[PDB]
């Protein structure tokens, strides 16, 4: 009955292989 | 005469007056399982007086936010004991 | 009645599911309605390494001699190319021992950690990870189970493209909400495709 | 968690000459 | 859907096993509520390690034998239906293909005298069944269409009473077990089988609490 | 007491671009659990002259 | 889960029900089960104000009616990975003449292997690959259940010979005690080879401890009755 | 179902043994209630260490003799039925086979003169029986079909009155013994047999108490 | 935990002594409340000058005899068990070492015929006992492990019923006497012992008020 | 390690490096705690020819600990049984002992 603000979650992402691949941006859904 | 009773209960008021249907004998801890509290918990009853007092320190609440097959509803509060007298 | 906020927790709980699903699919995505990842595409030329002898047995292995051979065999005219590997492989590298007892890398400083960005090794954690849970270094029944991914290397700015159309959105679904159940809806659109898959090679056991 | 082993690479040197 | 609340083994509370009625052809579902026995053993609830076994206490062995065949995809398959019913006396044979239990991916042109031809549906590779009936005796005939390369395995000739491979589920939050109980169309009314269920619990540390119960299936016609 | 966010569910699915609907996903648990705190105590006496 | 309130040794006694006929309280068990038993020493140790109970419980099992088994048990030995073969026909010396309906219960079969029952008392135990240990399975030669124990050796030298689990047993270390509430818990295991009708007697010696470290012993007994159908 | 309450052995309240009427062919049940004797001995009730013995007091030895035969699986068996009835007087031998007591896993076709052919059940190995009626006198013929490998042992030619062996049961909660009493179709009306039961109870500490009683089985006909 | 409120010696409120039921093996606790006797005697309460005495009114002398052995540290000790059961009649000797009353700081293995070996735990010196059971009759075999230097003295062969050396107490704030009552595992059921207690209060100036009472300890099995 | 076919338990520098670099970096930066005898045990290791694995000839290996995240606390358990145990040819090193920890 003294609820804290602690929010231990303890789950991980990976790193990201997204800043490696070449990026291109499209508006239509068919290029 | 000895007969067990799996019986869903509810929690009336803050102190949680537990109105058990029958009278659960004696030194035998009546268990409350389900109803969110992950592990079950044994409370001794009061001889003769079925009424109990659910504590306010439930060790788990095991919620399930974000479900659409059951809309999270709320597991199921239940309770089992053995009422009958023997001999 | 909550003493918290489910929504802003769930809103975060969906983007986390998007970011990890997108990156993983872009790697191993299977054809229909998922961008074909470069792993399953299997048009990157794949290099497999020799096995070694031990007490007559022919266990498969992966020596530092291989890693230098693999990294250097990239054709020079394709450009500069990084590498990708599960950190358990890099941990397997730094902990090698020569004949007597010395470490191969970082001789006598308790730890070998060079600036990756200068050795062109971007590191990750959701690649196939050949050393199973860091428990398959290999001398007896710990052989690498030949036929496992170890590392990849590619001129990424031209070997694979990732397209983007619209970031995630969240829209209440009035209708379907039956006065008990407020039902949210989210989605996003994206994609990717393999470009010239000559720039890029894969190492295996 | 159960105790997992920590098998590290042994003395790996050679790939072309078996010992007599 | 059946429902049995199992006894909690507390030294407290005609035949031994509970009663289950069954109808030839039905496929029903059963629920068991292990709550009264698993709740006191406060641990990690139930574990999906249940084991079933079916025994026959009254069989009345089948009059007509079953059979099996093979064919390549797209190719029509024809066979006999008379050498499967050895009859003790000499009488006539009124072969019949139960419409409710015909094939599922083809058609059968039952000839006049124990002869039939099975044309498999276009572009279909798998197993197919249909339940004939000679003089009221029911037996199944299995045909496996192979995808023209080599072959498929030989399926196991489903028993009169069976529990499917993996359609069971156990809810550890309410201590309830569910499974499916299907009855072949070749079951014989009046026969009785026995299903024993071995369900395993688990403590907080990883040990076991076994529990065994039984059920008596009575194959009755008209439910 | 405090929160213990267990595991984010798997929400999205990459469905086909024709259906007018999503498909449900697994939920996450939060596990509101608690923990107590202990206390430490003891005593010691003296005379009064023997301390002056 | 059984529950028992131990008599307080107060000069008065026999509260509650106790439909009396014997001395030790009763326990019903079914062959194959592994159940959990509780004992509440609250009535006897709470007045003895001290450090409550200790984890020095001592159990003993002795049978007051055995009806010795018909079929013997047996032992088998084989190295790791190598298929094992054995006979099941010389384990049922029968006084009279009758056939031998060998059978293997799908409920008490092996745990790390598979067994194909032959036509006449023969069976093939092909142990699990990449596995070494001890493994059992409970046959039934014409109704009389016995166990066949096999140890697969990790190819180096050999494995020891395990002790053939008894009809009734209390596991080595699966008990506990909560000195805050004076409640003892343990596990009561019944082999699948116990014969319905027999009765075994379980004696429990529990020791409390005073505020300084002396002992208060407590002895009680129970009558485990091996009955079929729960 | 016969229900006998045993004498309480308290030194207080025609022949000795009670009467049990039987009919040739019946397999009835008998229940004995030891509550009047084992209840004051407050303990653990009955234990499954009973023992039965059957003795004849009037037999009238049978006119026909029995026979034992043997054959392998699938192979048709042949036999004669004429040397089984040594007739003291000279008359005719009206052979017969009752459809009530025919075989179980085959079929028999009586010849014109003491001939029969038992074509065993296809794919079956074990033993089979059937009962003939040579001029009103009944006897049995035993056939054992061998699984073509070596041989099968010799069955014991079931007696007129027998007490099944594995069908004895006792309920220590209500002090009741259950056993079966089957009468061969060869039992001649008018005969009387005697069954002696030795039932053992047990005190609270595992010692033994023995009790002995007898029952006079009177083989009658027409019920 | 027994509780007796002693007679108040005011000329006001079957046998003489109160009763105490005890079981072989237990070690129980007793309370006595001298309040009604010593509270009017306004003084300094009770004093720890109590004395106990144990006398036998029924013994049924033991069947088996005890024995004392001796050994040094670490050295295995061997002994027999056959010269301890004087049997006037001829009977077999079902030797048994009770697992409950075994040794405390060692280990013993029972031979097949009156043999046993006590291998003490390494680095342990003192006195260690264990209770054997020759044919239902119980005795004790006491061994002392010497630190190899000189010798150890003789232990006193614990009596059937004893009151421990120094575990008594008294609270002068509420006039309550507490002591321990322990029963040997060799006490024979059915016997009766008598325990006498001399309690001495004290006035303001140091004089004495004496008070004597008795208690009948009846050694009964099963509580 | 098979010291002339005996398989005594052991703990060598190759193990310490492989243990500390395995910590998944997405958890953050982690510090390692251990008994000072262990750190002495690492500092005195020897290669097959006789040289030292750390500080190849200094009479002493004294590295910056706060630049290595080791945080000695002689208050944890040490597998060297104080000292005079562990690191043997034979007759030492208690199988199953504690060595060090690491965590965010």
């Amino acid at each position: 009955p003294q609820v804290l603000a602690l929010e231990v979650d303890c789950n991980i992402e990976c790193a990201s292989l997204l800043d490696l691949y070449g990026q291109i941006e499209v508006s239509r859904s068919t290029f | 005469p000895e007969k067990t009773i799996v019986e869903p209960i509810r929690l009336k008021g803050r102190r949680g007056k537990i109105i058990l249907s029958a009278t659960p004998i004696a030194g035998r801890p009546v268990v409350f399982y389900g109803g969110g509290l992950g592990s079950p918990l044994e409370l001794i009853p009061r001889p003769g007086s079925n009424v109990l007092f659910f504590p306010y320190g439930s060790p788990d609440r095991f919620q399930t936010w974000g479900d659409c097959h059951t809309c999270d509803v709320e597991s199921q509060l239940m309770a089992t004991y053995v009422t009958g007298r023997r001999c | 009645e909550a003493n918290y906020d489910f929504l802003s927790f769930m809103i975060g709980a969906a983007q986390r599911s998007h970011r990890i699903n997108r990156n993983q699919a872009l790697m191993i995505g299977k054809g229909v309605n998922e961008p074909k990842g470069w792993l399953t595409e299997n048009c990157f030329p794949v290099f497999q390494t020799l096995p070694v002898d031990v007490n007559g047995t022919s266990t498969p292995a992966f020596l530092a001699q291989d890693w230098r051979r693999f990294v250097t065999s990239f054709p020079a005219e394709y450009g500069e190319a990084r590498s990708v590997m599960h950190q358990n492989v890099f941990g397997y590298l730094a902990a090698m021992v020569d004949a007597n007892g010395r470490f191969l890398f970082g001789d006598g400083d308790l730890t070998f950690t060079p600036d990756l960005v200068r050795e062109r090794i971007r590191i990750s954690n959701c690649l196939p990870d050949p050393t199973e849970g860091n428990t398959k270094g290999g001398t007896g029944q710990d052989a690498f189970a030949a036929g496992s991914f170890v590392a990849a290397q590619a001129a990424w700015k031209t070997a694979f493209y990732a397209v983007e159309k619209r970031p995630m959105f969240f829209e209440q679904y009035e209708g379907g909400s039956s006065a008990w159940c407020v039902k949210y809806q989210f989605g996003a659109e994206d994609g990717g495709f393999v470009g010239c898959c000559e720039h890029g090679r894969i190492l295996q056991i | 968690a159960a105790p997992s082993r920590l098998v590290q690479p042994g003395c790996f040197i050679c790939r072309g000459v078996a010992v007599s | 859907m059946y429902f049995f609340s199992v006894d909690p083994r507390n030294g407290a509370s005609s035949c031994c096993c509970e009663s289950i009625s069954a109808r030839p052809g039905e496929v029903n579902g059963v629920m068991v509520s292990y709550a009264a026995w698993s709740a006191p053993l406060r641990g990690h609830g139930l574990t999906n390690k249940t084991t079933f076994e079916i025994d026959g206490v009254s069989v009345t062995p089948p009059k007509v034998s079953n059979a099996f065949g093979r064919t390549k995809v797209g190719v029509v398959f024809e066979g006999t239906l008379s050498d499967l019913f050895p009859n003790p006396e000499g009488e006539q044979v009124e072969y019949e293909i139960s419409e409710l239990n015909g094939p599922s991916n083809g058609v059968v042109e039952l000839g006049a005298n124990g002869a039939f031809t099975y044309t498999p549906g276009a572009l279909f590779t798998g197993v197919d069944r249909f339940w004939f009936s000679i003089n009221g005796n029911i037996g199944e005939y299995v045909i496996s269409v192979d995808p023209t390369t080599s072959e498929l395995p030989q399926p196991p000739f489903t028993t009169p009473v069976y529990v499917p491979a993996a359609r069971r589920s156990v809810d550890p939050r309410t201590h309830v077990l569910k499974f499916v109980l299907g009855v072949s169309p070749a079951a014989i009314p009046g026969d009785v089988y026995r299903l024993t269920v071995r369900q395993v619990a688990i403590d907080c540390d990883g040990n076991e609490f076994v529990h065994i119960s039984c059920y008596d299936i009575s194959i009755g016609s008209c439910g | 007491t405090y929160m213990k966010i267990a595991d984010y569910g798997q929400l999205g699915e990459y469905t086909c671009d024709a259906k007018c609907d999503a498909e449900f996903g697994e939920p996450g648990n939060i596990r509101h659990l608690e923990g107590k705190t202990y206390d430490y105590r003891g005593v010691f006496c003296f005379n009064r002259k023997n301390l002056q």
